[PDB]
């Protein structure tokens, strides 16, 4: 604040920093920036304050359970520092209202996210802005720190990572191997009964499958909602079909189709004990009726959302998951276990949030020292690495020349039938998927500039049916993706393949 | 559980990662942690969070100015006061659940029997003398041991664990009983550069050791630690005291280079965060008996990002 | 214990949970088959992963040989957190 020493607390005091998430890192960077000095701080964040965050997020109490964390975290952060100029924003930062301009105020941005999601959207924002960014995570133990710099280092997506844990349709339906394939297929046959009846989430044994290859909302109802009559289609009936599929049946352990008659015959926390076959076969059915009981008061037409901390939501899971597992031969798991899986809850401690923000700040203030050259990506280990090191340095790399995003005119090639592909294939598995693009604009770079695809609502709707060669598309053709609110442009160079593959709609060329 | 309903919820997080029984053991200690500066309240906070039995803390010294703005247990007008005081509401709303106590008598005053009614003793801003002294007592006495300070963009943590055994997890899940042996802070703190398994060491050996020393030895010839507002006075002591103690070690002052003076004066906020919250979870892993603690030195580097795990005394 | 392409090494990587996976590659092989056989093995995104071997960074390109990779190296393994 005082000593740190003269050309670098100016900048520390007149910056205008920003700071987004304050969840588990957020706080504690929210207490070191302004206690290192940085006086003009701007805060953003999506959530209320739940009390499982009391055991990290210091900023919050049980008083403020359900308030919005920006607010409280302003207000607590004001405590010990009157002085302090701080704003925030108690929203979502995929917010179109915070563009570029909005990012090219602040000298520096630190993320405190908690999904690839938002670190994409960010990421692109400040290489719009041009402004360092400071990339942060965690989890238990473990988390680490880098820097983010238009030009001069990598961006967060030179090396694209998953936005979400995608699964294979086969695996799930057909063949489940892990314990999560058997969790997935409870959530969808959870958005199948009670919620929004996703084709692609299905549940039934799939005919169409390559390793067998072959010669539910629809049950549901027709049954009046059953849970003896379901119990036995979906771990027996569906089961006893799956085995007629011999060809996916050949080495592998084949399952063991249940039946709700023979069924019926048989210190940690209360959710960590793991349960009998029947004790979860009666769970599946006292759920699935008290969760009908509760949808039935949410309006009329209103479907169901699965939410892990909703109890008779969780029942379900937990025992669908269990009975499905039971049946491949898969050792069943407790509540405690299957909610962590379902609900993706990463185990986070006070300690290692607390060193990773620590850390954060020291970067910036490398970088604001013009010593961006000194920044480099920390890791933090639980155990010393082979050179007694708790805390390993490496060099920030230079950006990659093939980046989807950061490079300078970023264009690649779309290889696929122009005659098959519909138009929202393009913008769905291409565009939105594979380049990882939530708000595509897609035209076609040619002398007119057609519009195929709209942003906005209401314009662009009645096409996606269509054929991508009936706008003219062909071989050798040039389309241009765009995302304005983050200033990003992809060109894509289409071409034609007709003898491609097998459910192999398009193919970008540089994958394997 | 064996634990509150509640605290099944305000927990969850920190227990779907080191286990209900270790969230018991750490539900049943209680915590003595002297110095209530930067590092001092860094720490407290990391473990009333984590929710001990109990934190005591303990400072005789009053609240100076120039805390505001470095601690954030004290309120913007108490300068004046006890600092442990000061800090103890605070602190207190950080967890209902804990009882934290605040204590104001000189640590050196204090008689064995004081430290036996805790379960691991943590001391900053302490002198030499009142290290090895405390973490002599704590050893007669089967007390965990724990130290540690920061200067500049530095910091350091010690730990003296003494026959300290635990349970890793190697893999369902297994779990196995390790056991492992610490040494007196005074064996650490005094290493002989003759022996061959040392000298044959030096090489690999971070000199934040050695910086350690020589502002030990500050802390002692001098009554306060290093100062911005006396920059050369003290810069010039500082080189002076890196050669007396090196040209005793038989080392050669080069292990430390002289412009380490520039990077080790006042109390820096990120590098207390960094630090505290490793000397506090090495804490926690003792109290809680999970996971390999690190024997039994931490050198923090904040100019080139480095946390080194040294080993030094045996 | 557990080999890729040619013959004659013994790496072994290590992760942050301190895991371990014993790997047989050819003297003069991209690594980056090492870095797939991993990720395909331990089953995580190969673009989270980040090998280091003393300090610095496996390249997609380099090999044992020209990183002077002997018998017994250790290879460390970091994988990006994403929990905020
Ligand atoms: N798009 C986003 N815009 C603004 N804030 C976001 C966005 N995405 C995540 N966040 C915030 O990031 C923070 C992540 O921190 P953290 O994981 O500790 O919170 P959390 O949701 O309580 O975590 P958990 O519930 O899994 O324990 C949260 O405070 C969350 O609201
Ligand atoms: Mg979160
Ligand atoms: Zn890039």
């Amino acid at each position: 604040s005082r000593g740190l020493p003269r050309e670098l607390a100016e900048a520390v005091a007149g910056g205008r920093v920003l700071v987004v998430g304050a969840g588990g890192i957020g706080c504690e960077l929210l207490k070191n920036l302004v206690l290192t000095g940085f006086s003009h701080i701007d805060l953003i964040d999506l959530d209320t304050i739940d009390v499982s965050n009391l055991n990290r997020q210091f900023l919050f109490q049980k008083k403020h359970v359900g308030r919005s964390k920006a607010q409280v975290a302003k207000e607590s952060v004001l405590q010990f520092y009157p002085k302090a100029n701080i704003v925030a924003y108690h929203d979502s930062i995929m917010n179109p209202d915070y563009n570029v301009e909005f990012f090219r105020q602040f000298i520096l941005v630190m993320n405190a996210l908690d999904n690839r999601a938002a670190r994409n959207h960010v990421n692109r924002m400040c290489l719009a802005a041009d402004v360092p960014l400071i990339e942060s995570g965690t989890a238990g133990y473990l988390g680490q720190v880098t820097t983010i710099k238009k030009g001069v280092t990598e961006c967060y997506e030179c090396h694209p990572k998953p936005t979400q844990r995608t699964f294979p349709g086969a695996t799930i339906r057909n063949t489940p191997s892990e314990p999560i394939h058997c969790i997935v297929w409870a959530k969808y046959l959870f958005n199948q009964l009670f919620g929004e009846e996703d084709a692609d989430q299905e549940v039934s044994p799939d005919r169409a499958d390559p390793e067998a290859a072959w010669e539910t909302k629809e049950w549901a109802k027709s049954t009046g909602y059953d849970p003896v009559k379901l119990f036995t289609k979906l771990f027996k009936d569906d089961i006893r079909y799956l085995l007629t599929m011999d060809k996916l049946w050949r080495k592998r352990k084949p399952p063991v189709p249940l039946d709700w008659a023979e069924v019926q015959s048989q210190l940690g926390l209360k959710d960590q004990q793991v349960l009998d076959v029947k004790s979860y076969a009666r769970l599946f059915s006292k759920s699935i009726e008290t969760l009908r009981v509760h949808l039935a008061e949410k309006g009329d037409g209103a479907e169901l959302i699965w939410d892990k901390d909703d109890p008779s939501a969780m029942d379900f899971v937990t025992s669908a998951a269990n009975l499905r597992m039971h049946i491949f031969s898969m050792n069943m798991k407790s509540r405690f276990d299957i909610k962590s899986m379902a609900g993706n809850i990463i185990p986070a401690i006070a300690t290692t949030n607390a060193v990773i923000a620590g850390l954060i700040v020291l970067e910036g203030l490398k970088i604001l020292s013009g010593k961006i050259d000194q920044c480099r990506t920390i890791f933090l280990n639980k155990q010393p690495n082979p050179r007694k090191k708790l805390l390993v340095p490496c060099a920030l790399d230079p950006p990659n020349p093939n980046c989807y995003v950061c490079a300078s005119k970023p264009e690649v090639t779309v290889r696929l039938n122009v005659h098959k592909v519909t138009v929202l294939t393009l913008q769905d598995k291409i565009v939105k998927e594979k380049f990882a693009m939530v708000a595509p604009d897609v035209q076609i770079e040619d002398g007119k500039g057609t519009i195929l695809i709209s942003s906005e609502e209401g314009e662009t709707e009645a096409n996606n049916h269509k054929k991508l060669s009936e706008f003219g598309i062909r071989n050798g053709s040039r389309l241009q993706a765009d995302d304005f609110l983050q200033d990003y442009t992809l060109l894509i160079n289409i071409l034609h393949s007709e003898d491609l593959g097998k459910d192999v709609e398009f193919e970008v060329v540089g994958d394997a | 559980g064996g634990i509150s309903e509640e605290e099944a919820a305000q927990y969850d997080r920190q227990i779907r990662l080191w286990g209900l029984e270790a969230q018991k053991r750490l539900r049943a200690s209680r915590v003595l942690l002297v110095g209530l500066k930067g590092l001092g309240a860094e720490i407290a906070k990391n473990l009333i969070l984590a929710g001990v039995k109990g934190l005591t803390m303990l400072d005789h010294e009053q609240v100076t100015p120039e805390d505001p703005g470095a601690q954030f247990l004290i309120r913007t007008g108490s300068v004046g006061r006890n600092r442990a005081e000061a800090s103890l509401e605070r602190a207190q709303n950080l967890n209902p659940m804990v009882d934290v106590k605040v204590d104001t008598e000189d640590i050196e005053k204090k008689p064995e029997s004081f430290f036996t009614q805790f379960d691991a003793v943590c001391l900053t801003c302490c002198s030499r003398d009142v290290i090895v002294k405390v973490d002599q007592i704590c050893h007669k006495n089967s007390i965990k041991f724990f130290t540690g300070d920061v200067f500049g963009y530095h910091g350091y943590t010690f730990a003296n664990l003494g026959e300290h055994e635990f349970v890793e997890e190697k893999t369902e899940t297994t779990m196995v009983k390790k056991k492992v042996v610490f040494c007196p802070v005074k064996e650490a703190l005094e290493v002989d550069w003759s022996s061959e398994k040392a000298k044959a060491a030096l090489k690999r050996t971070t000199s934040d050791y050695f910086l350690l020393q020589v502002l030990l030895k500050f802390r002692t010839d001098k009554g306060r630690d290093p100062s911005s507002d006396t920059y050369e006075e003290d810069s010039e002591l500082l080189l002076q005291i890196r050669n007396d103690v090196l040209d005793s070690l038989g080392i050669s002052p080069d292990l430390l280079p002289e412009d380490f003076v520039r990077y080790c004066f006042s109390e820096m906020a990120p590098v207390c965060a960094v630090v505290g919250g490793i000397l506090a979870q090495e804490i926690v892993k003792a109290l809680s008996q999970r996971d390999p603690p690190h024997n039994n030195f931490f050198f923090f580097d904040g100019m080139k990002g480095n946390g080194i795990v040294e080993c030094l005394g045996p | 214990g557990d080999k890729k392409e040619g013959e004659y090494i013994k790496l072994k990587v290590i992760g942050q949970d301190s895991s371990e996976i014993h790997f047989k590659v050819k003297m003069t092989t991209h690594l980056k088959k090492l870095k797939e056989s991993y990720c395909q093995r331990q089953g995580v995104p190969m673009n989270s992963l980040r090998f280091l071997f003393e300090g610095q960074r496996i390249a997609d390109n380099h090999t044992p040989k020209e990183l002077g990779m002997e018998e017994e190296d250790v290879i460390e393994v970091y994988q990006e957190q994403t929990g905020g």
